[PDB]
């Protein structure tokens, strides 16, 4: 597992 | 989204106001859409429903009015399953295979040639819910022959959210709203403030359905990408789906099974206020903290509060203070009309006189090897009354610098959970290059956007109806703004254009009483009713949000029938 | 017979009357689609998984949404497989008689001005006369309504969950 | 992109007329930048570069007058590696292991908090060029235990595309731009066509770099995964790495190894006329199709031309017949600077009538169960011009209808290769339903645009340069324009803007002619010298392409300081 | 030993470099281009250079359309550092001719020249004038640029598959 | 292999 790829999804509903 | 609850100690009268403020889509089928519901010995509900929806989301009645804004709880998790070696659709469970459901689903897809023609493909469902391809979190996380993951949505299986805002559209005073929220423990995925006529006390509550692990069960269960996803999916129950001890939990008080029970769930009354700005159920009121609640929940004072939140709270101590400029100490109809409407911004208020210090003298600058001339950046700063109202001056010049200041090691004074709307602060000495760089740079934005450095924020800020641009006021979130007016245009390309489709901003407003003679509504509809150009309902309401004058909504039948503008007809058939 | 009053006030307002749930359906569905059409039918291939058809596989998703912009073809996938036939069956199964009732009634609001589009009008001349402003079933006003739940979860993978495939 | 040579022939004059027009950026460091330089004794060359690039790529000097034409041909394959079991980075030759190459790179990133940290990848190459990821054209394309894919490039190796030019720009004739080109063999992508002064012939060839591959190899070589996803890469080689008889091959007179030599690459020189819009060399001239050039080239004869090609030889015959209402039957300077800003457009001109003809009789229609009032539009359309100029009402209702109009068995009369410019042709009368279901809509997006239907195109297509919309002409070659002024933008969003980056357009323009006082040459840079908005010449240039005033280009001493706008002043350092 | 080059500028700002050699050819070429577009300029020699990331961070796009699409900084960076390798430089400046050469170190210093005197002041270049990205390149950069140019039928086209080929 | 999953890249430079 590499950290330095993660991609953090938005997960506030109605965000950006 | 803010939200507030205002009880009768606050008011002064005999019940408290309700603001409703969802920050939301302008465009699109989840828009608010406003109406009244009068049904013969039924319901008499005015507010609002997304487009689609047939009940009220938001609103009042003749008894209670509420709001909801976007909880910080999370409503779902993942569940790694390990797979039958040579059977990739099939995972194990207790050292048992099982397979997963599949689904061959056909779609018609029209091509760009003009012909249509199918693409079809077969999706899974697990037992936790439906199979999700996780390379996009992150690459190692692809779909192997060795293991595979599955997300769940607690909501997944709530069929219960219609009634509950149908039996919160007939409910006849707080008491009854309140025990229909604990009754039903549905609500999806947001908070929810109430304040009913006669009752002293407002209502917050993080009350609906939310999924259910334990603290222990968080350590025994989380695997080894669990572990090193953990940062990126914060309080996301990301479990093992090989052992059933990982299955959610059910209290005895529980609704739905896998969610979490009724008086485990943050609530607060307050005669006072309470009040919600999209932080956790925390600081519901800044007096009297929650904590002690389940970590999915959100951080219960161990998190630094966002601007907006510390905004809305100090917005509300200095009305009760009456420190904030508005007549008397009360939070009554009127005042919080205007207050909410003010256009405050939290990171001016607090930083832009430091900030200025610090890099201001000398104004002429090298920066990145570069003479940089911000003489006029930071007198038009200085000047500026750190408002986003339409005659504002430079309000846009903070906006493009705020937004680009770097926040590691910005500030000297770290967040305390004992001073929350007071930290963190105290802008880094060691950061005045840095913010040199960032005001230079938002120079240069407002140069090629063609607005002068001091244009009226109403100029730059605005929304374009029957070919005139309408002057608004308000701003982004990031900014530390309560009054949310958040374009996604860039500045360099028309202003903060609202005409697209902007950020999360003002949408359904409502500051809702019960005097005497029955409940009082003001409202906004700010893109107003109908998206056809074409309607005159298309920029009416529109023209009034501009203009700041909230509609006395008509609720009574006697109002309804006695209003100005007043048109009826009958609709029939079957 | 559904039957409501329609009363508009400042802003276009709409109060709408009915002596039962039904026929506040009827006259609710009516208003949001006299008023929002192009959006609202948009919407409905959305939930039913036909955006493609009409739209085009690549094209993105119209409006944000809880949703987000996702292409069409995913997007398709995506409410298919989520809201199923069993997932609004269950759906309905759960519901009191009253709401039924009024699901029932806005759909047929809902299609009552759809008609009256396609007959003629100035209004919605962005979309009346094509082929996705169509009637609707009480069963697509279900799709509508528990795709709003999802907002929290599934919603946020909705390409995820539509490109979840074995090696 | 378009280009023309005329002859002697066609000229009626002592030289030929030389036409360059290539479809560009807008904006960016591939966008164009017009220049002249005089090297003491040594060159004296005008025209254009990309950003970036020291020598002049598209222009003319004293003696020879050139443009390109992105070419047909194809300049690249993929490699499929035969990976050794239990080492994913080796791959085997002939039944030898052989190692790829790595490259352990790391890269700074600026994080959204401000602060920059590393981020690093081992990338590797083989000995056909880089290793590629092909999961994204097809999933089941991904890197495998056994399974990987490089891409060559036959640029990769080629050194001498520089060269080329700066000898072009010294260049004292065709005879020596040509031998230039065929000892050089280095052109990278495009077409090439040339004028010479005192040559009676113009000139047009592919010559250039392009991988050699055989009949033989391409059947033998691919892969079943070359075979699969070959309709996605028509005329891309997808060839076996495994062996050494599917490497690329080298002629005898070829100037690089694994690339086509010279003798088998397509040139023609006519003393009437030469040219190209983005099709293959098979028409460079309609009268003496070319053909038996290697297939990676392109179609020669087997596929219909695109609507702008077949625009674009018809404006050529028509002009030398006398027919498309200019004077006389020469292709001379003058008249080439109208014809080509011409506007017309193919599709219109060819099946507007008959698509009227079809449906608009009557003009009430029922589309999808609904009525049209389509009387407007019909009416507009029949009494539209057919072109695309700034006073010409309704060209972009038909932009809007006929990109919609689905081309399944659209047409009655297939392609022939003895027709090429006329066929395919015949509306098919069965489509009469579509055709009204494309119209309905055309109608309907140009309605919620604002524009009026029969709106003059200028107001709907334009440049904005100092707050004020320049009113444009042209349009995309999808409509069958040659005139290309195509926008990106959504005619919803504002019209066809083109401040933003739109597709392909107008960039450089030249019309060269060697009278026998000098070279000769009519300009536009369309966009401008300058990105920068402060500029003096950010607009100027934009403002005389809207006006359609060709630059007569200063090219001699006497001519530059001449000028009325003329400015010197001379830099020098160490 | 001095770069000397005669700007010429007639209507619409057309300029007409006058020299006495290919270098001071270059100089003065590199000078007007930079003095009309430095914004676009500087820009895109992150790109080559693959050094867009540092500046504007990782999973922004491309501010500009070109030959190379808009892919990812990140992966635009890789594709132009495993690509336009040092190496390829080297193998790219072996096989030119000594007059090419020169034009390429004036056309950079010519370059270098307009951005130190953008960075000492005036008004020109607004957008982007103080920022650490309009800086100095070198005549390698020029050649970076160059071998770029070239790749658009081919490798351009797949930057970002290239960026991201790896063994599992 | 899905020849259906396949997604056709840019191919004309400039286009
Ligand atoms: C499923 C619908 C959820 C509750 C409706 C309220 C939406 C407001 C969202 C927000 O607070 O920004
Ligand atoms: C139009 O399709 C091609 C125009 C682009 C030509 C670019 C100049 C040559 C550089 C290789």
């Amino acid at each position: 597992f590499e950290p330095g790829r993660t991609r953090a999804p938005s997960l506030q509903v109605g965000g950006e | 989204s803010n939200m507030y609850g205002f009880g009768t100690a606050a008011t002064g009268e005999g019940s408290g106001v309700l603001f409703g403020n969802p920050h939301w889509y302008w465009k699109g089928p989840d828009r608010f859409y406003q109406a009244q519901l009068t049904i013969d010995g039924e319901a008499n509900v005015s507010g609002v429903s997304f487009l689609g929806l047939p009940v009220i989301q938001i609103g009042f009645n003749d008894s209670v009015a509420w709001s909801h804004t976007v909880s910080t709880a999370r409503r779902f998790g993942f569940f790694q399953l390990s797979l039958v070696q040579g059977e990739p659709t099939s995972y194990l469970r207790d050292g048992v295979p099982v397979k997963m459901k599949p689904a061959t689903i056909t779609v018609p897809s029209r091509n760009a040639d003009g012909s249509v023609s199918d693409v079809t493909r077969t999706l899974y469902h697990s037992e936790f819910g439906p199979l999700v391809n996780l390379a996009g979190l992150n690459p190692a996380l692809a779909w192997s022959q060795g293991t595979a993951f599955a997300i769940r949505d607690i909501n997944g299986e709530n069929f219960r959210t219609l009634r509950t805002w149908m039996r919160w559209n007939q409910a006849k005073s707080l008491d009854e709203f309140i025990a229909i929220q604990k009754e039903e423990a549905s609500i999806p995925w947001v908070n929810t403030v109430a304040v009913g006529r006669g009752s002293a006390k407002a209502w917050y509550a993080d009350i609906g359905a939310v999924p259910n692990v334990s603290p222990a069960q968080t350590a025994a269960c989380t695997t080894p990408f669990g572990m090193a996803v953990g940062q990126a999916l914060p309080n996301v129950p990301f479990f093992d789906g090989s052992r059933s001890e990982c299955d959610w939990l059910t209290d005895a008080d529980s609704v739905q099974k896998g969610a979490v029970g009724v008086s485990r769930m943050p609530s607060l009354q307050r005669d006072d206020y309470v009040g919600n700005m999209n932080d956790s159920y925390w600081l519901a009121n800044v007096h009297a903290p929650l904590t002690g609640y389940p970590a999915i929940f959100g951080p219960a004072g161990t998190s630094a509060q966002t601007l907006r939140t510390r905004m809305g709270h100090t917005m509300a101590l200095e009305r009760l203070a009456g420190t904030d400029g508005y007549a008397g100490n009360k939070a009554t109809s009127a005042v919080v009309r205007e207050m909410v409407l003010g256009s405050r911004v939290f990171s001016a208020e607090r930083f832009k006189d430091e900030v200025l210090d610090l890099i201001c003298t000398p104004a002429q600058w090298t920066v990145n090897g570069a003479a940089v001339d911000a003489a006029q950046a930071c007198a038009v700063l200085a000047a500026w009354d750190n408002r986003g109202r339409k005659d504002s001056r430079g309000s846009h010049l903070w906006d493009e610098f705020w937004s680009r200041v770097p926040t590691a090691s910005l500030f000297t004074v770290p967040f305390s959970a004992a001073d929350p709307l007071n930290t963190p602060r105290g802008i880094n000495a060691a950061a005045a290059d840095a913010l040199r760089q960032a005001m230079a740079t938002a120079i240069a934005r407002v140069g090629q956007s063609g607005y002068a450095l001091d244009a009226p924020r109403g100029e730059v800020l605005y929304a374009t109806r029957g070919g005139t641009r309408l002057p608004l006021y308000g701003g982004c979130g990031a900014m530390g703004y309560f009054t949310i007016t958040c374009s996604e245009n860039d500045i360099t390309q028309g202003g903060y254009s609202m005409d697209g489709q902007p950020n999360a901003s003002n949408s359904y407003m409502q500051v809702v009483s019960f005097p005497a003679s029955g409940v009082q509504a003001h409202t906004f509809l700010t893109f107003s009713l109908s998206d056809d150009p074409a309607s005159p309902h298309h920029g009416d309401y529109t023209k009034a949000y501009s203009a700041g004058q909230w509609l006395r909504v008509p609720f009574t039948e006697a109002e309804i029938t006695g209003n100005a503008d007043y048109r009826t007809a009958t609709v029939k058939e079957l | 017979t559904y039957s409501a009053e329609i009363r508009r006030t400042t802003m276009g307002v709409p109060h709408i009357k009915a002596g039962n749930w039904g026929s506040a359906g009827y006259g609710f569905g009516y208003v949001q689609a006299q008023d929002n059409l192009c959006t609202m039918a948009d919407s409905f291939l959305t939930y039913r998984g036909e955006r493609s058809r009409h739209l085009g596989g690549s094209a993105q998703l119209v409006y944000n949404s809880t949703l987000g912009r996702p292409r069409n073809i995913d997007s398709d996938f995506f409410h298919r497989h989520v809201i199923s036939d069993e997932a609004v069956d269950r759906t309905m199964a759960a519901q009191p008689a009253k709401l039924l009732q009024m699901v029932e009634g806005f759909a047929a609001g809902y299609n009552r001005y759809v008609r009256e589009a396609k007959a003629g009008g100035s209004a919605h001349a962005a979309c009346r006369s094509e082929a996705w402003v169509q009637p609707i079933t009480a069963r697509d006003v279900w799709r509508r309504i528990y795709a709003a739940n999802l907002a929290g979860g599934y919603s946020n993978f909705a390409e995820a969950i539509a490109n979840a495939q074995p090696p």
